């Protein structure tokens, strides 16, 4: 038996699907959607950590001359200075005084806990999302993971569930994503081979395990001061221990729809947005026989109070005949106000009480207690509390009903002025046929 | 290794008609930050280390 719903996207939001099955007595089914996780397909450019610049102990060749040579290593520089005379501690190096050299020798190499410290630059598509989903009815009450795609069908007791494509194709991480430990970052990396010195990636790696690293640092070698040995260079601060300040927060404090952004997988759990389709297979076990019912009948609603406020600010009484005490499936058909409970005790009281929130001024919603129907309308009062710690248990949908206090006098003055405009064209039209036959 | 950091005073809250106002009491450079969780979240950084509304 093929049933369909569209829940929200709301975590905590407990949506209640009604199902009419016309065999048996209708049933609520609750839908609570606990996590969604919308993990991104994730593809690595490169590594970028602190570079390590390599400097031995300057070749200084006493009276004689040396050559420099290429070397197949990152951003290598090396340069032969000419007329050296170095001076260590006991006196000078060299017994030539001008006929000497020094060698300057230095490159640029990953850090040595570049294996420990260092941030992928990840290009991040095609998203899937999955959600945990608690399903109760009757005597079930349980949870379920279910990735939202109109495909994987999860059972729940005999039951099967497919949440279908998330109504969107939103996700908070931009086409390229920075990742470091803990945090995301949206930021537009430098490709592979074309970061600049200083800033990120001005060393790249395309695994952290490559043998191979580019690097432009722009190290640069100057010549030994008069009388020192030294190896005196010149060289662009890491780019990656420039980003680590300039990072600013993550984007764990910055995505859209209350997104909480996770890594090890990348994922920003529990956005807000859009809407997940069920399709709902629902077994002859689950059902009550209309024979086992109650014959709830003569249905009618009463509002206590009603507020508008975002928890169940409103309370009615419902009242009606039945011939034996049971439970009932309760729903409201319209989604100007939703519900809390999903089923309500039926006794030969012949009154109970149910609760409901609601976003407008004067809502018009019916509801049912089995197979009956009845319709309830409410006049709402605004709260009073500016501000709560939870979100709205209505679909927020504002416009009053028809027969509200404000549509009754917009239908008014409405009709007055429509009445009398219509008065004024029958008198034209009656003047004008007159005067035609004049 | 784990590294033991403080926790900032619970902000004095008091609540306006759609507004939070906060009054911060720092011990400490402390990181304040909000955003809507609306689709145009507007976050908003700042390092308070004043005693600040």
């Amino acid at each position: 038996y093929e049933h369909t719903a569209t829940i929200p996207n709301v975590v905590g939001f407990p949506y209640k699907a009604h199902i009419e099955r016309n065999g048996f007595s209708p049933m609520t089914l609750q839908l609570e959607v606990v996590e969604t996780s919308l993990e991104p397909t994730l593809n690595l450019e490169y590594i970028t950590c602190e570079y390590k610049t390599v400097v031995p102990s300057p070749f200084i060749k006493c009276c004689g001359t040396s050559e420099c040579s290429s070397k197949e290593q990152p951003d290598y520089q090396c340069k032969v200075y000419t007329g050296v005379y170095p001076f260590m501690w006991g006196g000078a190096y060299c017994f030539c005084d001008s006929e000497n050299t020094q060698l300057s020798e230095a490159y640029v190499d990953r850090s040595d806990v570049c294996k420990h410290d260092h941030a992928s630059a990840y290009k991040a598509h095609t998203a899937s999302l999955k959600a945990t989903i608690r399903i109760s009815y009757g005597t079930i009450n349980q949870t379920t993971e279910a990735f939202v795609n109109g495909e994987h069908a999860v059972n729940v007791g005999g039951s099967k569930f497919i949440f279908g494509p998330i109504s969107t194709a939103w996700s908070p991480f931009d086409n390229k994503i920075v990742v470091y430990k803990d945090d995301v970052y949206n930021q537009d990396f430098p490709p592979y081979g074309s970061g600049q010195p200083g800033r990120f990636g001005d060393i790249q790696s395309r695994t952290v395990e490559s043998k191979d690293l580019y690097a432009n640092t722009a190290l640069k070698l100057s010549r030994p001061s008069p009388g020192v040995v030294h190896v005196p260079y010149t060289q662009t601060p890491s780019g990656f221990k420039y980003w680590l300040k300039e990072k600013g927060s993550s984007l764990n404090t910055k995505a859209p729809f209350g997104c909480k952004i996770k890594t090890n997988p990348v994922r920003a759990m529990d956005c807000a947005v859009g809407s997940i389709p069920v399709s709902m297979d629902i077994p002859d076990s689950a059902f009550t026989r209309v024979v086992d019912a109650p014959a709830v009948t003569d249905l009618s609603c009463q509002v206590v109070v009603c507020t508008h406020s975002s928890d169940f600010g409103g309370v009615a009484t419902l009242s009606y005949k039945t011939d034996k005490p049971g439970d009932c499936a309760v729903h409201s058909h319209s989604n100007v106000a939703t519900l809390q409970e999903a089923t309500v005790k039926v006794k030969t009281a012949g009154k109970v009480t149910v609760h409901f929130s609601t976003a407008s001024a004067s809502p018009a919603f019916k509801v049912s207690v089995c197979d009956a129907k009845t319709t309830c309308t409410a006049a709402c009062e605004p709260p009073k509390d500016h501000i709560v710690p939870y979100g709205a248990s209505h679909n927020n949908q504002v416009f009053p009903d028809m027969s509200g206090t404000a549509m009754t006098w917009v239908q008014r003055l409405a009709s007055g002025l429509g009445g009398l405009a219509l008065i004024a064209v029958v008198v034209l039209v009656l003047v004008t046929c007159i005067t035609m036959r004049r | 290794v784990t590294c033991r950091v403080p926790l900032a005073r619970a902000p004095d809250v008091t609540y306006g008609k759609k507004e939070v106002t906060l009054r911060l009491h720092p011990d400490h450079p402390t990181l304040f930050s909000y955003r809507s969780l609306g689709a145009e979240p507007h976050p908003y950084e700042e390092w308070v280390d004043k005693f600040s509304e």
